[PDB]
């Protein structure tokens, strides 16, 4: 999942930073947005 | 089980049919021989001359 965001400032730390930015690489919809497939069909 | 499972990416598909990866080896090769003939035509035996 997504790391703790509610945390005082402290225990933000050098590894919770990393496991959200490794998050990222592990998983789009958006609900005003066509997809990717339907936008480059178009281009 | 699943902090096991969070050390692999993922890579997003374009459908839900199986999917190919191309495997490759090497161009250099070396070719086996199946037999062989002096210049008469006649196979060269173990027990023949040089």
């Amino acid at each position: 999942n997504f790391p703790r965001q509610m945390l005082p400032f402290s225990k933000k730390t050098k590894q919770w930073r990393k496991d959200c930015l490794l998050w990222a690489n592990q998983k789009n919809y958006s609900l005003v947005r066509k997809s990717v497939i339907h936008k480059k069909i178009n281009y | 089980l699943d902090t096991f499972l969070n050390s692999f990416p993922t890579r997003e598909f374009e459908d839900d049919n199986e999917y190919y990866w191309d495997v490759i080896g090497s161009s250099r090769r070396n070719i086996p021989l199946v037999e062989a003939r002096d210049e008469n035509g006649v196979v060269v035996a173990a027990n023949a001359a040089n």
